[PDB]
């Protein structure tokens, strides 16, 4: 799991890291019962309304 | 160019100057300023033929 | 992980009670430590600096955030916020969300609320079941 | 009550610049002129750009680009934070289309046609 970055500023002179592909499962998690599936374009899916 | 612009504008501006000011200062003031928009379309219409 | 509920100069004291809640399952859950740091209605610099700054307080992988403000700009802020160290944000009680349509190419942001195409086929089930 | 401005860049003999403009500018109360400055890693930009101007009264601002190739979105971190309050900006270098949308932003007043408008010379 990754670590919290050690400034919002400065660790820019030292964000060497991998390429998170957390979208590419964050978009889908589903617990609690009610499934919670995202949209990739940035939305929800199944919105209540 | 945009100096002249921003020049074309403020003798104009003096036409409503309702503004009162521009906020300043970081904390408190957190309200769009109420001529923001207004004075935006000033800017964006001011005409002027030579740069 | 370091998650935080960030209020902006509401009457919601109702959030200094919410969090006490419960679903402990047998996920990882590592390190759930919730953050309740409440500030008055203020200014977007300020605002990001609370923002990155509690961030480095004592920890921070993933960050949750509500308000009360009309549709204006705050979740372009935080849009942009959420790039400059790539991590999740999850605006909510929509008058911080009034959507937007792009988004840059590496920012794990999300928000609620419907997306327009959503609300057409909404509004057209609407005008479908009663016939005209 | 003289109208105060800053801009970016390093030729910063661009503030006497702005000096000879306001001379075309009473000649076409006074204008003011201010500047400030850029720096990597744009999270403090925002941060300067705020201490720096909204510090005074301002009413418009200037930002060209850094000639460092990136220009993807070394405009944003600006764009945003006058665009609270919505207070208008002048855009100079950058020549992308994502900056001219009215709900993304509501700051940009773009001096060079961006690369789509190009398309009707074709036609
Ligand atoms: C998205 O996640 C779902 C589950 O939340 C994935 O669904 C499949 O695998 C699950 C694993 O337990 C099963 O429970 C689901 O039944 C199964 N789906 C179907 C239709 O049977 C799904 O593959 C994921 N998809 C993507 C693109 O991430």
């Amino acid at each position: 799991i990754p670590e919290p970055k050690s400034s919002c500023y400065n660790t820019h002179e030292k964000r060497i890291y991998q390429s998170n592909m957390l979208n590419r499962y964050l978009i889908n998690v589903t617990f609690e019962g009610r499934d919670l599936s995202f949209s990739e374009d940035g939305y929800q899916m199944h919105p209540k309304l | 160019d945009a100096v002249g612009v921003v020049a074309q504008a403020v003798h104009e501006l003096l036409e409503k100057e309702n503004i009162t000011d521009p906020p300043r200062g970081c904390v408190g003031n957190t309200n769009i300023w109420k001529t923001g928009p207004l004075f935006k379309r000033v800017l964006m219409s001011s005409k002027y033929a030579d740069g | 992980i370091g998650i935080a509920v960030i209020l902006v100069g509401t009457s919601d004291e109702v959030a200094i009670k919410d969090a006490h809640e419960k679903d402990d399952f047998h996920h990882l859950s590592v390190v759930p430590r919730v953050e309740l740091v409440a500030m008055n209605e203020t200014d977007p610099k300020s605002i990001i600096t609370r923002i990155c700054d509690l961030m480095s307080d004592r920890k921070i992988q993933g960050v949750v955030f509500a308000d009360d403000t009309d549709q204006e700009a705050i979740a372009q802020i935080l849009d942009f916020i959420s790039a400059q160290t790539l991590t999740p944000i999850l605006g909510i009680h929509g008058g911080s969300s009034m959507i937007m349509a792009d988004k840059d190419e590496s920012s794990m942001f999300f928000q609620f609320g419907p997306s327009i195409e959503q609300q057409a086929s909404v509004m057209l089930n609407i005008m479908e079941e009663y016939d005209w | 009550k003289i109208v105060n401005i800053g801009a970016v860049l390093s030729t910063r003999k661009h503030e006497q610049m702005f000096r000879e403009a306001v001379n075309q500018a009473n000649k076409r109360i006074q204008l003011q002129a201010t500047s400030v400055t850029h720096k990597p890693n744009a999270i403090q930009m925002a941060l300067s750009v705020c201490e720096d101007l909204i510090s005074s009264q301002v009413y418009a601002i200037l930002v060209s680009h850094p000639p460092t190739p990136n220009d993807h979105f070394t405009p944003t971190p600006v764009s945003y934070t006058a665009g609270f309050y919505r207070i208008p900006v002048l855009g100079l270098t950058t020549r992308m289309s994502i900056y001219s949308d009215k709900s993304i932003h509501l700051s940009f007043l773009r001096t060079v046609p961006p690369y789509s408008h190009q398309s009707s010379v074709w036609f």
